[PDB]
């Protein structure tokens, strides 16, 4: 009959007495502190949207990318720690680009997300050099292609896996966004309405106003390619709102 | 009447450093005297029971044809140093094709002996060791702490009672002492606070000379001691 | 502040306080388990402050069904009027600056209530003090200036070895707020003696008959001898049954 | 006379306890720092009186 | 031994290894099982547990195959019995393989001694947690027996018990005569001994198991038929 | 309270003789959803029920195909799960690719307990967080196997785990005395009744929680999701 | 965390406790051996002790064949003595590999030393808690009795003794040798020796006596018929 | 420096406002209003319960929330009945750390305690946190537990909970404070093998809807299951950690 | 290796703490040289007259260093610096620049301080050399791995009271090396009763176009503390 201290939580090799992974628990929550974002897939193509919020009027909103080009037919967005994306985006361009250089044809989702996530998984690797990455990455993605298969979306968490999903939304108004999104998303609809939806949801969710300078908006088609939207396309979606 | 758990002392040395001195004060003594020409090392090789065979293991070792040492600590650590002396001896002997100075032998084996007290996992050495050596018509005697700081000397001792020792060759030193009057006073010093009757079979002597360093013979030891 | 459990506090003048400390082991806990449990003592109140995490549970001294639904809380009085004796048991931890104020009031409580004496139990690290560790006994005692030279003469005929010092203040590492209570009651000219023991975390049992043993050969509670009732809450130390499927 | 050999001989826990042996004493090993000499390694694979 | 009992490579002050005696006392808090060594063979017996009745009949066996000639009877943790049963069976072929003949029961368990040692000497690895018993029959060797424990010692027996309860176990066995009985008698004995030895009111029921390597079988370790089981059963039963 | 010393490290025993941490690690098993798997003379079946979120949030793999005559079940860590799958497919394929003969499941599971008993006796490293339920048949017929962290395996006339799976096990313990003779159709049928015991009252089994894997004589391992759990769930009966 | 719980940690005074915990480990076995060295000859007796009934008595011993032509016994952990023997088997192999002709004792015995001195400077390894006694014959020195320790100390002797009663055992050899041996005054000797500081009267099956010779310098271990004789003869 | 322990200090007070003015309380919650009934659930499925099967009849007005920051740290708000302002409810759905629940204590209760009051406390604990001579896993979770004050007359609908086990935290720190200043309290626990939001925990805590603290507040069964039934499909959305 | 929770290094400060308690050394430059001054701490009769902590080391023809730490360590530094030097020297056949000699050691220390699980060296140097760069010269380090250059500095025991009394006695531009010395003595006096068998003294000059270092000896020390106390005996 004494209260006394236990500690859990201080590797990432111990499980708690009902069986949980602390450690990896805090790198999942570490998340909550980047922007939202949003993704869906229609049978048309996939809609990527993202918020990039300005700390300063200093600052120069041209140099955040939270948007970027893996390939042709791959984009991807992020949420949380910018700087540990890099390595990741790296591995999947070089992996891209190899492929396509030896074969002539192109990687699948699915490889570039093997591939992806080979590396995601370091930590906890049975003869993994100390010299390597020692701890879960703190950032998460959003994949999303046109493969043979049609288009398809892919979430990763600091977890290290990838699961599929119809329409998902990432950062710190995740709750509101997939709650919103629940009550919109049909299987029969269009890139154009994924469109609107997003913005509106995004527009919901922002604490700021929507001025088509404080977004980022793209989307990938079966026919063209990887399309990243401009100032005047931006406004001229937005004034339909 | 203190125990530390930190690294360095309040006095700005480190804890296990002087561990480690404490570990060599508790050996066996031990003396060395240079004298105008050569250089004299004496130890006491007192046995606990006759039951022991002296000619087993001995305290004075060769490191070369000119080098010599002798130690006062723990016996396994000084037995695995010597191997490495040698072997670096050699290694420079094959290297420069000259025989090695005795500076240098002395800086290579401190500098291993430092290795060890900067690392984690292991124990620094509990060995303070006296060398010997003679270099272009020169001796030369060198002293070295567990932490691996030599410095050269004219006549010191260490072990038990080293400063009762370190008293008496003080007072009882002179510039131009001869080799027979050298060893004279060495076995002196190890006579005082012998506590026991000492004979040829319970004392080791070693000599360095221009000709070499060699271990003393027991028959000549014991004629040594008929003199005194 | 002493909140009695009836309508009234009772008097303590001429009665003598034994205190644990938290510190390593929780010996001194253990120890005033043993001596509430074989000594029966009686509640009269509690000692609420905000310094200690809150705890709650039943009677940890149950020896029937009709008082084995008695709510305890982390710190609680027992007194035995019968031989001038007062108890005191803490359950809990401290929260982060919150140890001096406690020991400032608790010692303004001994000066107001009339006590003679305080007892404080307690314990060290036992791989910290010295090679004299290793061989000697591994109990120690402290005493106060302001300490009765009866009591002097009688500890001294008892053959005991007191605390060492260290360049001189006193530290007593893994014994909580041991230090400080002897300072505050140095300052305060209060007789108070400390016992502990060094110690190792595991399981302290035998610790804890040790140093209840230790107290008996001088306060005498017990026969004079080389006996002690273990408590009823002393049953799953160390946790719940074994799962199947394994040996 | 090699590891072959010896578990042949004696049985597979000699080869495992010297392997064991030889990482244990060989985690004093870094890159960035100073050049390192390997006395109980030596000491223990039995080239500590011999030059290659 | 507080203070100097969290890792394999520390001494205590009266120069003990408590994560040893740890390991040794893991053995306790499992089933016992018996072996007896006889003029014509040797004859094992373990009393086991039912966990559910969803198992098929035949799993979670105690009494393994080492090879052709050897059998194997283990106590404690399973997945640890199960890796030395796969070690043995490697010394074994091994052996085989390279001198052309069946390896001698003494060789074989030296080996496996020797590996259990190997693991209560760093703070790297942990000891085993199991103990077993090794039994074999030859024409010109005669019957074998032999018992290795988690610190790593072996020696031979002519009556073994490991488990939970082996201090009645050995007491009952200390009453026989095994040195002129055959293995048709031995088999009832065991019964005996683990009904006798079996706690009705702590444990649940159980289930016997039994097993011999003899003359009779011409060196092979195999399960007894069960219209043996069967009498010896009654019998237990019927003296009990 | 004595436990403090002894649970942090999976190379530490206990006065007692336990390591708790191969314990804490099984009670990982429990964080996911239930699963159920049974046998007939001729069939077996694995039936899963998945997540009550939404579909669009993510999609969850629960049954995995391994070969063409092999077949698992999964709860617990994604990740511990992914590398075993990963281990079983390249063991399967390796035996075809060479020998020409299907890998037998005995075998399977031998090597998957031998693989999975290393991690608990080395330093810095931790148990397995995942159980397993395989349906495979061979030239011995069906089988039914389940896999622990414990490094433990057992041979099974039929076995739920994961969350709230002890009422499904009391309805098999029950049911068990009739799987031998039944069909594929009421086998199935037993394989659902026995997973909705683990819904409340009210909830029932639909075409979006439901999934079934099916392998047998003559027919390989085949997994049927939404829509072709209809003929399945039709002739179901009220709770 | 304290000085007593480290192997490559010195205690205030210098001094490395656990090196003296192994050494108590020693006496856990609870036997004590004799080694006497003669004029041409040297012999190890042991004690046996087989208190269970149920235990085959020929499976237990203490004295090992390293080579044929040197013997030994051992003192403490049985594990850790059957460890150390295969240890010193391999190491003697080695040996002969390398260069060509057979170890000598000392030798052997100071490989056996440098081995065990690594074991008392890095912390993640434990010495033994083990003693060893080898005795051979040397082509130009003769008979020969080494002995080890957990420290990695050696050194050679006319008479030692191991585990429980050594002081005694030295005590009562000391005496002797000062005093001051044939064949049969040898086994003689370390029977009496061990028979007085034992109090007992010994049977032909409580001891076990290995022997070697100049004339055949091959290691041999008594049987009973010849300890039996040995036994009459001395009383 | 004094500086940043000073700021620390400060970034984890207790505030008591009004939403409704956005005006901190000056002056103890319980010593402004009259106080017959208080009930306070801790936790999801205490918040959730309470909200099914007690707050959807009659007129509840928001009088107050308090407001904290931790590292796990979700809101507080108090309630009183309109026909009867002599009841009052709390729903604290976040974590109080130790060095808050004495503030909290003192912001809501303050140092004039008064008799005529009765507390009923609600919350959950994982069923891995009970002692039993048997293994964890064979027990029938969930079931609940009770502990009691020495003052209150009525009797519980549970066991009492067993002697090695204790509870910490706030609703310790609640039951310790009505014993010590003589307030008749009671506190139940529900030992679950699953703390998020699930339906046959709340269910666990059906029992209690027939004692006499909730005899007048439940109206009726049907309407607050339908309620849960809908509450219970708007949960968060998990990680990819377990399957 | 662990940031502190105010962002420290403690095992530097350690360092840095334990430093404290050494020898008290001194650094003067002047407008024809440069000087160094220390403290003999342990001193016997029967010392060999060489290698008898001579704590003034000479780096090169042209450099030379003093010590206040452990002595280990300071025979490792300056056995690396030999080989920096050597290796320069043959790489470039051109004496390496003083402050790149530095900075090549003080790289060396700081990565001891971020990398593996090796404590930092205890030791702390100062530095007198000349090159054509820039002329006469004098840097100080510490275990952290800083540097910098000075005029006048002292490190070890007493150290704030001899960098105060250097800083209010010293002006730039006219002192030459019988000032610096007279100062120094002063100087070690002050924060030292001083006996000239107790200190060390080295000087730096150029001579035809040539370096030249040497140490003061013991009669020299002795007539500089007698004039020394002649001024003060005429001042008062």
């Amino acid at each position: 009959m004494f209260l006394t201290r236990s500690e859990y939580d201080r590797g990432v090799n111990t499980f708690s007495p009902e069986g949980r992974l602390f450690q990896v628990e805090y790198a999942i929550e570490a998340i909550k502190l980047g922007s939202t974002a949003i993704g869906i897939q229609t049978s048309e193509g996939v809609c990527l949207a993202v918020e990039k919020r300005i700390t300063s009027p200093l600052m120069e909103p041209s140099s955040i990318e939270k948007i970027v080009e893996i390939d042709a037919h791959i984009g991807c967005a992020m949420s949380g720690l910018i700087a540990d994306a890099k390595t990741l985006i790296d591995k999947a361009r070089v992996e891209t680009q190899n492929h396509w250089f030896t074969y002539n044809e192109t990687m699948t989702v699915e490889s570039v997300t093997q591939a992806v996530s080979n590396l995601a998984l370091q930590f906890g690797e049975e003869d993994a050099d100390p010299g390597a990455m020692s701890r879960p990455f703190g950032v998460a993605l959003l994949f999303g292609g046109v493969d043979e298969k049609g288009p398809q979306l892919f979430h990763m968490d600091p977890s290290g896996t990838f699961v599929q999903c119809d329409a998902r939304a990432i950062g710190s108004a995740s709750e509101g966004a997939q709650s919103s999104l629940q009550e919109v998303y049909h299987k029969s609809m269009t890139l154009k309405e994924a469109i609107k939806s997003s913005l509106i949801i995004l527009k919901q969710v922002m604490e700021e106003k929507l001025n088509a300078t404080n977004i980022e908006l793209a989307t990938v088609q079966p026919g063209q390619n990887f399309h990243m939207f401009t100032k005047e396309e931006l406004e001229e979606v937005i004034k339909d709102i | 009447y203190s125990f530390s758990l930190t690294t360095f002392s309040p006095s700005g040395k480190l804890v296990q450093i002087e561990y480690a001195l404490a570990a060599v004060a508790g050996g066996a003594p031990s003396v060395g005297i240079k004298a105008a020409n050569g250089v004299v090392l004496a130890t006491e090789k007192k046995q606990k029971s006759i039951l022991y065979d002296e000619r087993s293991v001995h305290k004075v070792e060769p490191i070369t044809k000119h080098i010599g040492l002798v130690y006062s600590g723990m016996g396994p650590d000084y037995r695995v140093l010597v191997h490495r002396a040698r072997k670096l001896a050699q290694q420079y002997y094959l290297v420069y094709q000259e025989p090695i100075p005795t500076a240098q032998l002395v800086q290579r084996v401190a500098s291993v002996m430092q290795e060890y007290t900067q690392s984690g996992g292991v124990r620094p050495f509990g060995v303070s060791l006296l060398i010997c050596g003679w270099n272009e018509g020169r001796p030369y005697l060198f002293q070295s702490d567990p932490s691996g700081a030599y410095f050269a000397w004219k006549a010191t001792a260490m072990g038990k009672n080293y400063v009762n020792g370190k008293t008496f060759l003080e007072k009882r030193y002179n510039e131009d002492l001869e080799l027979e009057d050298a060893i004279h006073t060495a076995i002196l010093t190890l006579k005082e606070s012998f506590e026991g009757q000492m004979t040829e079979d319970n004392i080791e002597v070693g000599i360095c000379n221009e000709a070499g360093f060699r271990r003393l013979t027991p028959t000549e030891v014991k004629d040594y001691l008929a003199a005194i | 502040m002493f909140v009695p459990c009836g309508e009234s506090a009772p008097d303590l003048a001429g009665f003598t306080l034994l205190m644990p400390a938290v510190s390593v082991g929780n010996v001194g806990q253990l120890a005033m388990d043993l001596i509430i449990s074989t000594l029966n003592m009686s509640k009269i109140g509690y000692f609420y402050t905000d310094c200690l995490v809150p705890m709650v549970g039943n009677n940890p001294y149950a020896t029937t069904e009709g008082n084995s639904t008695e709510l305890s809380i982390n710190a609680e009085v027992y007194s035995l009027p019968s031989r001038k004796l007062v108890a005191l048991q803490l359950r809990s931890i401290f929260i982060k600056y919150k140890s001096k104020p406690f020991c400032e009031k608790l010692l303004s409580w001994v000066k107001s209530s009339g006590c003679a004496r305080v007892i404080v139990l307690s314990s060290s690290h036992s791989y910290q003090r010295n090679d004299l560790q290793l061989r000697s006994t591994p109990f120690r005692y402290l005493l106060t200036p302001s300490m009765q030279k009866s009591v002097q003469n009688k500890i001294k005929s008892l053959n005991w070895e007191e605390m060492e010092k260290s360049r001189f203040c006193i530290r007593i590492p893994g014994g909580g707020i041991t230090k400080t209570l002897y300072d505050e009651s140095c300052s305060k000219e209060i007789q108070m003696a400390v016992l502990l023991k060094f110690v190792s975390e595991g399981d302290n049992i035998p610790d804890a008959l040790g140093l209840v043993e230790y107290l008996n050969e001088w306060l005498q509670i017990l026969k004079p001898l080389s006996r002690w009732k273990i408590p009823s809450s002393w049953r799953l130390l160390f946790g719940s049954g074994l799962p199947p499927a394994l040996f | 006379m090699n590891f072959s050999t010896l578990r042949n001989i004696q049985g597979l826990f000699a080869p495992l306890k010297l392997q064991m042996e030889f990482k244990a004493v060989q985690q004093v090993q870094r890159l960035p720092f100073l050049s390192s000499s390997n006395l109980s390694l030596d000491v223990l694979r039995g080239n500590d009186e011999t030059i290659g | 031994g507080t203070g100097y009992d969290l890792s394999a490579s520390t001494f205590s002050p009266d120069g003990r290894v408590f994560q040893v005696e740890y390991a040794m006392k893991a053995v306790e808090n499992s089933s016992t099982a018996i072996g007896i060594r006889c003029k014509d063979g040797v004859v094992f017996g373990v009393e086991k547990l039912v966990l559910s009745k969803l198992y098929e009949e035949g799993s979670n066996k105690r009494l393994f195959n080492v090879d052709r000639h050897v059998g194997m009877a283990v106590a404690g943790l399973l997945a640890d019995a199960r890796s030395l049963a796969d070690i043995a069976r490697e010394e074994a072929s091994n052996f085989r393989s390279n001198f052309g003949y069946n390896i001698p029961l003494k060789h074989l368990a030296d080996r496996v001694a020797m590996y259990v040692h190997a693991y209560t000497l760093y703070s790297a690895v942990r000891p085993f947690g199991c103990s077993f018993m090794l039994g074999s029959y030859s024409v010109n060797d005669g019957a074998q027996l032999y018992m290795i424990d988690p610190s790593g010692v072996s020696y031979g027996y002519w009556g073994c018990a490991i488990g939970k309860a082996r201090q009645a176990a050995k007491t009952e066995i200390e009453k026989l005569q095994m040195k002129e009985m055959t293995c048709r008698d031995i088999v009832k004995e065991v019964a005996k001994i683990i009904y006798i030895v079996h706690d009705e009111v702590k444990d649940k029921a159980f289930e016997l198991e039994l097993s011999w390597v003899g003359e009779l079988t011409n060196g092979r370790h195999e399960i007894v038929p069960k219209d043996i089981r069967e009498e010896a059963e009654k019998y237990a039963k019927e003296s009990l | 309270m004595f436990r403090n010393q002894y649970d942090n490290d999976v190379t530490v025993w206990s006065p007692q003789g336990r390591i708790h941490q191969i314990e804490y690690a099984m009670e990982a098993v429990k964080q996911g959803s239930a699963t159920v798997g049974l046998k007939s003379k001729t069939h077996a079946v694995l039936v899963a029920l998945k997540r009550a979120q939404s579909e669009l949030a993510a999609h969850q793999k629960k049954i995995l195909h391994v070969d063409n005559h092999i077949g698992i079940s999964i709860a617990g860590l994604t990740a511990d799960a992914r590398l075993l799958c990963n281990f079983m497919r390249q063991e399967c394929l390796d035996s075809r690719f060479v020998f020409d003969r299907p890998l037998p499941v005995s075998r399977l599971v031998s090597l998957i307990g031998s693989k999975t008993q290393i991690p608990t006796q080395r330093y810095g490293r931790r148990p397995y967080g995942v159980g397993l339920l395989i349906a495979g048949y061979d030239d011995m017929g069906p089988h039914i196997f389940q896999t622990c962290p414990s490094a433990n395996y057992f041979d099974c006339r039929a076995m739920s785990i994961g969350a709230r799976s002890q009422s499904a096990r009391t309805y098999l313990e029950r049911h068990m005395s009739e799987f031998m003779e039944c069909n594929l159709n009421e086998l199935v049928k037993h394989g659902l009744r026995a997973l909705r015991e683990t819904l409340p009252a009210e909830q029932d089994l639909t075409t979006k929680n439901v999934s079934i894997g099916i392998v047998g004589k003559d027919l390989e391992f085949t997994i049927y999701d939404d829509d072709d759990v209809s003929p399945f769930l039709e002739g179901l009966e009220e709770r | 965390a304290g000085f007593d719980r480290h192997i490559t940690i010195f205690s205030p005074e210098g001094r490395l406790y656990q090196v003296e915990y192994a050494f108590k480990a020693i006496n856990q076995g609870g036997l004590t051996s004799v080694a006497v060295r003669g004029k041409d000859c040297a012999v190890i007796v042991t004690q046996k002790k087989v208190p269970d009934k149920l235990l085959d008595s020929s499976t237990v011993t203490h004295l090992f064949k390293i080579t044929e032509n040197i013997g030994c016994v051992m003192t403490g952990m049985t594990a850790d003595s059957r460890s150390q023997v295969q240890r010193a088997r391999y190491e003697a192999a080695n040996w002969k590999y390398k260069y060509g002709y057979e170890i000598p004792v000392d030798m052997l015995c100071k490989r056996i030393a440098d081995i065990s001195q690594v074991y008392t400077q890095n912390a993640e390894m434990r010495p033994l808690g083990c003693c060893m006694i080898l005795i051979g014959i040397d082509e130009e020195q003769g008979p020969q009795v080494y002995k080890c320790d957990p420290a990695g100390y050696y050194c050679g002797f006319k008479a030692t003794a191991a585990g429980v009663k050594q002081t005694e055992s030295t005590s009562f050899l000391e005496k002797k040798v000062k005093k001051k041996w044939t064949f049969e005054q040898t086994v003689e000797t370390a029977i009496t020796c061990l028979s007085t500081v034992l109090s007992i009267d010994f049977k032909p099956s409580e001891i076990e006596v290995g022997v070697v010779t100049v004339e055949n310098p091959k290691f041999r271990i008594l049987t009973e018929a010849e300890i039996d004789a040995h036994l009459v003869a001395l009383a | 420096d004094r500086e940043v322990r000073l700021q620390l200090a400060r970034k984890r007070e207790v505030r008591l406002l009004r939403r409704q003015t956005k005006t901190s309380l000056e002056v103890s919650l319980l010593e402004k209003y009259p106080c017959s009934k208080f009930i306070i659930a801790i936790g999801n499925n205490a918040v959730a319960f309470l909200s099914s099967f007690v707050m959807n009849s009659g007129v509840w007005e928001e009088v107050g929330c308090a407001k904290l920051w931790n590292e796990w740290c979700a809101f507080c708000v108090f309630y009183h009945l309109k026909s009867n302002p002599s009841v009052f409810l709390c729903q604290c759905s976040c974590y109080v750390a130790e060095d808050q629940q004495y503030q909290w204590l003192e912001k809501v209760f303050g140092s004039c305690p008064r008799k005529n009051m009765q507390i009923t406390i609600l919350t959950c604990r994982h069923v891995t946190d009970y002692k039993t001579s048997e293994s964890t896993g064979s027990l029938p979770s969930p079931f609940l537990r009770a502990l009691k004050t020495q003052n209150f007359k009525d009797s519980a609908c549970c066991p009492l909970l067993e002697q090695p086990n204790i509870v910490h935290d706030l609703p310790a720190a609640v039951l310790s404070y009505c014993q010590v200043w003589k307030i008749p309290a009671i506190l139940y626990l529900c030992y679950t093998d699953v703390m998020k939001l699930d339906l046959i925990t709340v269910e666990a805590f059906k029992p209690i809807l027939s004692t006499r603290s909730l005899k007048g507040l439940v109206k009726n069964i049907p309407q607050s299951t339908e309620i849960l039934k809908k509450l219970m499909t708007t949960n968060e959305i998990q990680s990819n950690i377990y399957t | 290796t662990i940031f502190s929770p105010e962002g420290r290094l403690y095992q530097v400060e350690y360092a840095m703490e334990a430093i404290g308690h050494a020898g008290t050394c001194l650094g003067i430059l002047a407008n024809d040289g440069v000087l160094l001054a220390a403290e003999r701490r342990n001193i016997h009769k029967l010392l060999d007259e060489v290698f008898f902590s001579e704590k003034i080391y000479k780096l090169n023809e042209d450099m030379a260093c003093s010590v206040a730490g452990i002595t280990s360590d300071a025979n490792v530094l300056t056995n690396e610096l030999r080989l920096i030097a050597q290796r320069y020297l043959l790489q470039y056949q051109e004496p390496i620049p003083c402050e790149q000699l530095v900075t090549a050691l003080c790289d060396i220390k700081q990565a001891y301080t971020q990398f593996g699980g090796k404590r930092p060296f205890g030791v702390s140097l100062l530095y007198i050399g000349w090159d054509k760069h820039y002329g006469f010269q004098l840097y100080q380090s510490d275990p952290s791995g800083n540097y910098g250059g000075w005029k006048a500095t002292c490190i070890g025991n007493n150290s704030a009271a001899a960098v105060s009394m250097l800083k209010q006695d010293y002006k730039e531009g006219e002192m030459t090396l019988k000032s610096a010395l007279a100062l120094a003595i002063k100087v070690l006096n002050k924060t030292m009763k001083l006996s000239a068998e107790k200190v060390e003294i080295a000087t730096l000059t150029r001579e035809n176009g040539k370096t030249v270092i040497r140490v003061l000896k013991q009669k020299e020390v002795e007539q500089l503390i007698k004039k020394h106390e002649e001024e003060e005996a005429k001042a008062e």
